[PDB]
């Protein structure tokens, strides 16, 4: 698994609003500049498509030769108990289904050059909650080709139950590796899915073993980006302000151009990566049954007062037993008391 | 049009920033929600058995759905019986949750409103798909995209808009124009300016 | 004028003018090693650095300014009033 | 001049303890008590 | 009617949470009995009382804290350190700083 640098690659539209002639700064998930992606081959003299890692986003760039890369299969565990969200072309249409899939170990395809077409992506589906078929493409060139012709880049983002797809497609004359330059994407799909995605694959077309293909997988990370917009509404320049002092200077000065001098810069250098949690080791369950569900509650004019100490605070035991008519908190949020520690409770 | 069916006492949990058995393991709304929540009681026409996830290994992301009827070695699907002759905190309640967004895109769902004639080169208060404002309207020569409706200035001020009746571009300018100075002598001397 | 037989590049009166303004209270010359130690983390300077309030150093140092004053005094003594107009013209001090 | 500059910097440092109408003068006990729905109306007071 | 309170005292009622390992001299985000923050942890040497959990600065910024496990004292420092200046010629001339 050799690693190739990604020079100024993977810039998309993180916001759906329209902006023209603006140097607006975003703070979202992006592919870091000059990052090292992994290289996956498809040579004949092999066929590998392992279960990749889908974090906060994935940059997928494939240098296909003759339609070797067909589509993708998303999901969480790729089992019988979780839903997949495949986006695969049948060589004539494009089908986007979110069902309970029964995929094989290797989801290969077959081409019409060998007089055998049979889509072997999955066995059967059931309890499908989303399906749409569109035929906005022509049949792919099933006969093969002697050199690389075009490269296609894709980015998938899952957020708030919405799955957004960004794509670009450029013709080159390549032999090995990934070119250098700035590439922007555009949204084409904003589907509602409703599932959670943590791992994804790629389906490739086999011929009975493919000739030659290569794709690269990256992972988006939290970063600060400055973007430039023209009069058309497109991105013409983008700098990642976490790699060089000049990038940080350009971010601080709010301009892509600087004069000669010495300027003080802000801090976009470090970012936390791991969390530290320290709690006292108390394992006693609180008396939530002898306080709430007592035999006789007192009358209002002679209300009692009980002290709570040396406990653990678990409201979850009330989830399958009782429903509270009203429950409102003053001073603290009713959603941040799961991880709080108190000194005295009455 | 997210639709479901819960008990009557849990309607308070369908809100931004709440906990319980609904907003933790069943259906969670995002914090920056912009919509409407509608709920009403139908305890007569909804009789049967309906399920809900009691306990889970982790919480739910906003607008996330899981149909796992059995996780690990347990079902994690408790059931309540819906009928009449039952206390009102334990009765069925239909809930419909809507969600809006107002982007620079052509409108699809609108309200009932009758369109009037177009007046140009006058100080009028306009209305373009709910965008209420005041200004002087005139024909524009600017070029737009194929989808966008209103283009903004450098100070986030809408200066151009597209009327959905006849697809064309209009320009918006303020009614007051520039600085106007008044030259006068003292009031006790005269009143001519 | 400065004494050539001394390790200091400043004169006697210029040395007496120093050690009269206490610059240690303002914390103009402080290292970052003692602030990060944590023994004296309750200082009034380390909080300024921790909250992003730094003090930039002056461009000209004290030795350059002392050299400037020594050059001006030597030009006044040897030449007089005529080194501010054009070239320096020598003249005995009694006649000046 | 030295005393005035030192006093101004010390006052600028010590002016961080005013809560400005929020529930606390620190950003850690606001973000660890209130959820993101109603914590934005308290941070903005501190920033302004 | 429940009425909690938060003080500089040892806690008695806490939520369910699992403690992890301690990482020093790195930019991390911590959680000490529901006190969520972000900083660099360093083994300190300051002296507290028999009950004090976290000390405070003049600007009400928590800089020293006692972890509930092993009862040691840890110092908190900002991740960013000092002022950094960039000296550059013109962009049209070069791009070396
Ligand atoms: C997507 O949801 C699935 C199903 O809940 C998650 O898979 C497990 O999540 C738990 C949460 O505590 C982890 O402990 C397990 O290790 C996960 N894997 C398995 C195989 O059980 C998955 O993590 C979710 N993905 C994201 C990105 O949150
Ligand atoms: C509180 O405890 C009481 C018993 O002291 C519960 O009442 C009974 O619980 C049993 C549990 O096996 C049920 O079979 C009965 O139907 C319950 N009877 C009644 C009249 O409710 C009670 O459910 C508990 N909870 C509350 C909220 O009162
Ligand atoms: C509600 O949830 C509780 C908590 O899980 C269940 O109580 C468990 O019941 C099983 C089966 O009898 C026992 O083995 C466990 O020890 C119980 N756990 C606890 C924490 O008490 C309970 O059965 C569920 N159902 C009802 C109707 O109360
Ligand atoms: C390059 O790949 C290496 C692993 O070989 C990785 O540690 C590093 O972060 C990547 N990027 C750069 C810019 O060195
Ligand atoms: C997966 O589920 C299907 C449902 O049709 C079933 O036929 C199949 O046996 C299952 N496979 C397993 C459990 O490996
Ligand atoms: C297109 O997909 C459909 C399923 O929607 C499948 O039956 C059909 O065979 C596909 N067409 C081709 C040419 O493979
Ligand atoms: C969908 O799930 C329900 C609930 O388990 C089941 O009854 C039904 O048969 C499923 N549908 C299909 C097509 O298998
Ligand atoms: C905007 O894009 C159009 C094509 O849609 C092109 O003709 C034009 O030159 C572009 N204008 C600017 C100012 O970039
Ligand atoms: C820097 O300045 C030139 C000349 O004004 C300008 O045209 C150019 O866009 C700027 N360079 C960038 C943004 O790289
Ligand atoms: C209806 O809308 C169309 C399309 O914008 C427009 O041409 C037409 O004038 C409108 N009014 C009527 C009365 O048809
Ligand atoms: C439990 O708490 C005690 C007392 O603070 C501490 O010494 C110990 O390390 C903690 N953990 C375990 C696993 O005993």
């Amino acid at each position: 698994l050799t690693q190739v640098s990604s020079s100024r690659r993977g810039v998309y539209y993180n916001d759906d609003i329209f902006r023209s002639d603006v140097l607006h700064l975003t703070q979202d998930y992006f592919l870091p500049f000059h990052s090292n992606l992994t290289q996956y081959f498809s040579l004949n003299i092999y066929f590998d498509n392992p279960i990749l890692k889908f974090g906060d986003g994935v940059y997928f760039a494939a240098t296909e030769k003759s339609n070797v890369i067909r589509g993708w299969v998303f999901g969480s565990t790729f089992d019988n108990t979780t839903q997949s969200a495949i986006i695969v072309n049948n060589s004539t249409h494009i089908i986007i289904r979110v069902c309970y899939f029964n995929l094989c170990k290797d989801p290969m395809y077959t081409v019409s050059a060998g007089t055998q077409v049979s889509s072997w992506v999955y066995q059967s589906a059931f309890n499908c909650t989303y399906d749409r078929v569109e035929k906005s493409f022509q049949l792919d060139t099933s006969p093969k080709t002697g050199n690389f012709t075009d490269l296609r880049e894709f980015v998938f983002k899952n957020r708030d139950g919405f799955f957004t797809v960004y794509q670009t497609y450029t013709p080159v004359n390549l032999l090995r590796g990934l070119p250098s330059g700035l590439s922007v994407l555009k949204p084409i799909l904003k589907l509602p899915f409703g599932i959670n995605i943590t791992s994804f694959r790629v389906v490739m077309a086999m011929f009975s073993v493919p000739e030659s293909a290569a794709y690269y997988v990256g992972n988006l990370k939290q970063s600060t980006f400055m973007l430039s917009f023209n009069q058309n509404g497109t991105i013409v320049d983008a700098v990642d302000c976490s790699q060089d002092p000049l990038a940080e200077l350009k971010c601080t000065t709010k301009s892509f151009n600087v004069s000669k001098g010495i300027y003080q810069t802000s801090n976009f250098r470090v970012s936390p990566v791991t969390e530290v949690v320290r709690f006292p080791n108390i394992t006693n369950l609180c008396p939530f049954d002898k306080v709430f569900n007592a035999t006789r509650f007192p009358s209002v004019y002679a209300w009692e007062r009980t002290k709570i100490s040396d406990c653990v605070a678990d409201y979850t035991v009330f989830y399958n037993s009782t429903s509270f008519s009203t429950f409102n908190c003053y001073g603290v949020s009713p959603s941040k008391l799961i991880d709080l520690c108190f000194t005295s409770v009455y | 049009a997210d639709t479901f069916l819960i008990r009557f006492s849990e309607v308070r949990q369908v809100a931004p920033g709440q906990t319980g058995v609904i907003a933790d393991y069943n259906y969670k709304l995002p914090d920056d929600f912009t919509g409407c929540v509608i709920a009403w009681n139908t305890a007569k026409q909804d009789v049967g058995s309906y399920f809900y996830r009691s306990h889970r290994s982790s919480k739910l992301k906003p607008f996330e759905r899981d149909l796992s009827s059995e996780e690990n070695g347990v079902r994690t699907l408790s059931t309540y019986d819906f009928n009449q002759y039952v206390p009102l905190e334990y009765q069925a309640t239909r809930v419909v949750v809507l969600s809006f967004e107002l982007l620079n895109a052509p409108a699809t769902v609108c309200g009932p409103k009758l369109s009037t004639s177009l007046v140009k080169n006058q100080c009028v208060n306009f209305n373009f798909n709910g965008f209420k404002g005041t200004g002087v309207l005139t024909d524009s020569s600017k070029t737009f995209q194929s989808f966008q409706q209103f283009g903004r200035d450098a100070s986030d001020f809408t200066d151009s808009v597209r009327d959905p009746q006849t697809l064309r571009i209009l320009d918006i300018s303020p009614c007051s124009f520039g600085g106007v100075s008044v030259i006068t002598p003292g009031t006790n001397t005269s009143s001519a300016v | 004028l400065p004494d050539p037989l001394k390790p200091t590049k400043r004169s006697f009166i210029e040395d007496l003018l120093y050690n009269k303004v206490t610059l240690a209270d303002a914390g103009f010359m402080k290292q970052y090693a003692d602030c990060l130690g944590g023994i004296n983390a309750r200082d009034l300077i380390c909080a300024q650095k921790f909250n992003g309030l730094t003090v930039l150093p002056p461009l000209l140092t004290d030795d350059m300014i002392a050299a400037y004053t020594a050059a001006l005094i030597s030009g006044t003594a040897t030449a007089g009033w005529t080194f501010g107009a054009g070239a320096a013209l020598q003249i005995p001090f009694a006649m000046q | 001049v030295v005393n005035q500059n030192a006093q101004a910097l010390n006052t600028l440092v010590k002016q961080l303890s005013s809560n400005f109408g929020a529930i606390s003068s620190a950003l850690n006990d606001i973000l660890s008590r209130l959820d993101k729905v109603e914590a934005e109306v308290q941070i903005d007071r501190l920033i302004t």
